[PDB]
Protein backbone atom coordinates (compact mmCIF):
# COMPACT_ATOMS: atom_id res chain seq x y z
CA UNK A 1 0.00 0.00 0.00
CA UNK A 2 3.07 2.13 1.17
CA UNK A 3 2.00 6.06 2.14
CA UNK A 4 0.30 4.71 5.00
CA UNK A 5 2.06 7.34 7.41
CA UNK A 6 1.68 11.23 6.54
CA UNK A 7 3.97 13.94 8.28
CA UNK A 8 1.70 17.14 7.53
CA UNK A 9 0.32 16.25 4.32
CA UNK A 10 2.90 17.95 2.45
CA UNK A 11 3.95 14.73 0.83
CA UNK A 12 6.27 11.59 1.15
CA UNK A 13 9.52 12.87 -0.71
CA UNK A 14 10.54 13.34 2.81
CA UNK A 15 14.36 12.15 3.32
CA UNK A 16 13.91 8.83 4.25
CA UNK A 17 16.30 6.12 2.84
CA UNK A 18 14.85 2.33 3.80
CA UNK A 19 13.68 3.80 6.91
CA UNK A 20 16.43 6.55 8.37
CA UNK A 21 17.35 9.87 7.23
CA UNK A 22 20.67 10.75 6.31
CA UNK A 23 21.00 12.65 9.28
CA UNK A 24 20.29 10.04 11.10
CA UNK A 25 22.35 7.40 9.51
CA UNK A 26 25.61 9.74 9.44
CA UNK A 27 25.12 9.51 13.81
CA UNK A 28 22.82 7.14 15.04
CA UNK A 29 22.63 4.11 13.30
CA UNK A 30 26.30 2.87 11.75
CA UNK A 31 27.64 0.93 13.78
CA UNK A 32 27.92 -2.99 13.84
CA UNK A 33 29.20 -5.17 16.49
CA UNK A 34 31.33 -8.41 16.25
CA UNK A 35 32.11 -11.41 18.59
CA UNK A 36 34.86 -12.97 19.54
CA UNK A 37 36.98 -13.87 16.44
CA UNK A 38 33.49 -13.56 14.59
CA UNK A 39 33.25 -13.04 10.84
CA UNK A 40 29.90 -12.57 10.16
CA UNK A 41 27.34 -9.63 10.52
CA UNK A 42 23.59 -9.91 12.60
CA UNK A 43 20.58 -9.70 11.52
CA UNK A 44 20.01 -6.38 14.40
CA UNK A 45 22.61 -4.33 12.38
CA UNK A 46 21.57 -5.75 9.04
CA UNK A 47 18.98 -2.89 8.44
CA UNK A 48 21.73 -0.29 8.51
CA UNK A 49 23.60 -1.91 5.34
CA UNK A 50 20.20 -1.74 3.30
CA UNK A 51 19.51 1.45 4.42
CA UNK A 52 23.21 2.91 3.61
CA UNK A 53 23.09 0.64 0.45
CA UNK A 54 19.90 3.34 -0.79
CA UNK A 55 21.90 6.22 0.35
CA UNK A 56 25.23 5.43 -0.95
CA UNK A 57 23.65 4.26 -4.53
CA UNK A 58 21.52 7.24 -4.28
CA UNK A 59 24.28 9.67 -4.80
CA UNK A 60 27.09 8.50 -7.42
CA UNK A 61 30.20 9.97 -5.61
CA UNK A 62 29.07 9.36 -2.17
CA UNK A 63 31.47 6.66 -1.09
CA UNK A 64 31.35 4.49 2.37
CA UNK A 65 34.29 4.05 4.59
CA UNK A 66 34.03 0.98 6.61
CA UNK A 67 36.34 1.42 9.96
CA UNK A 68 36.87 -2.20 11.80
CA UNK A 69 38.06 -2.00 14.84
CA UNK A 70 38.53 -5.23 17.13
CA UNK A 71 39.93 -6.17 20.60
CA UNK A 72 43.48 -5.31 21.05
CA UNK A 73 44.21 -8.97 22.22
CA UNK A 74 46.61 -10.50 19.95
CA UNK A 75 49.04 -8.09 17.40
CA UNK A 76 47.68 -5.35 14.55
CA UNK A 77 48.27 -8.29 12.10
CA UNK A 78 46.28 -10.67 13.18
CA UNK A 79 43.45 -7.87 13.83
CA UNK A 80 43.75 -5.89 10.92
CA UNK A 81 43.42 -9.08 8.85
CA UNK A 82 40.57 -10.60 10.97
CA UNK A 83 39.21 -7.13 10.74
CA UNK A 84 40.02 -6.31 6.80
CA UNK A 85 37.96 -9.52 5.99
CA UNK A 86 35.11 -8.74 8.00
CA UNK A 87 35.39 -5.17 6.38
CA UNK A 88 35.70 -7.28 2.86
CA UNK A 89 32.15 -8.89 4.00
CA UNK A 90 30.04 -5.86 4.48
CA UNK A 91 32.38 -4.06 1.32
CA UNK A 92 31.02 -6.95 -0.69
CA UNK A 93 27.45 -6.46 0.60
CA UNK A 94 27.25 -3.23 -0.77
CA UNK A 95 28.76 -4.23 -3.78
CA UNK A 96 26.44 -7.22 -4.35
CA UNK A 97 23.77 -4.69 -4.09
CA UNK A 98 25.02 -2.70 -7.31
CA UNK A 99 27.41 -0.40 -5.16
CA UNK A 100 30.47 0.39 -6.92
CA UNK A 101 33.70 -0.81 -5.16
CA UNK A 102 35.42 2.35 -5.98
CA UNK A 103 32.73 3.82 -3.61
CA UNK A 104 33.84 1.12 -1.49
CA UNK A 105 36.28 1.57 1.48
CA UNK A 106 37.62 -0.50 4.08
CA UNK A 107 40.22 -0.17 7.10
CA UNK A 108 41.09 -1.56 10.64
CA UNK A 109 43.11 -0.35 13.74
CA UNK A 110 42.66 -3.34 15.84
CA UNK A 111 45.91 -3.00 18.08
CA UNK A 112 46.66 0.52 16.67
CA UNK A 113 43.97 2.55 18.76
CA UNK A 114 41.98 0.46 20.99
CA UNK A 115 38.94 1.91 22.36
CA UNK A 116 37.79 0.13 25.41
CA UNK A 117 40.30 -0.20 27.96
CA UNK A 118 40.41 -3.27 29.27
CA UNK A 119 39.78 -6.74 28.53
CA UNK A 120 36.47 -8.55 29.91
CA UNK A 121 33.26 -9.73 27.86
CA UNK A 122 32.19 -5.99 28.69
CA UNK A 123 35.32 -4.00 26.97
CA UNK A 124 35.93 -6.22 24.92
CA UNK A 125 32.29 -6.52 23.47
CA UNK A 126 32.08 -2.81 23.49
CA UNK A 127 35.69 -3.13 21.74
CA UNK A 128 33.78 -5.84 18.19
CA UNK A 129 32.86 -3.46 16.13
CA UNK A 130 33.33 -1.82 13.26
CA UNK A 131 31.70 1.39 12.58
CA UNK A 132 30.70 2.61 8.76
CA UNK A 133 32.77 6.24 8.53
CA UNK A 134 31.37 7.89 5.39
CA UNK B 1 47.25 -20.72 19.28
CA UNK B 2 45.39 -18.37 17.40
CA UNK B 3 43.50 -14.73 18.23
CA UNK B 4 43.65 -15.60 21.92
CA UNK B 5 40.58 -13.70 23.84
Amino acid sequence: CSSSNNDAAGNGAAQTFGGYSVADLQQRYNTVYFGFDKYDITGEYVQILDAHAAYLNATPAAKVLVEGNTDERGTPEYNIALGQRRADAVKGYLAGKGVDAGKLGTVSYGEEKPAVLGHDEAAYSKNRRAVLAY
Amino acid sequence: AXKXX
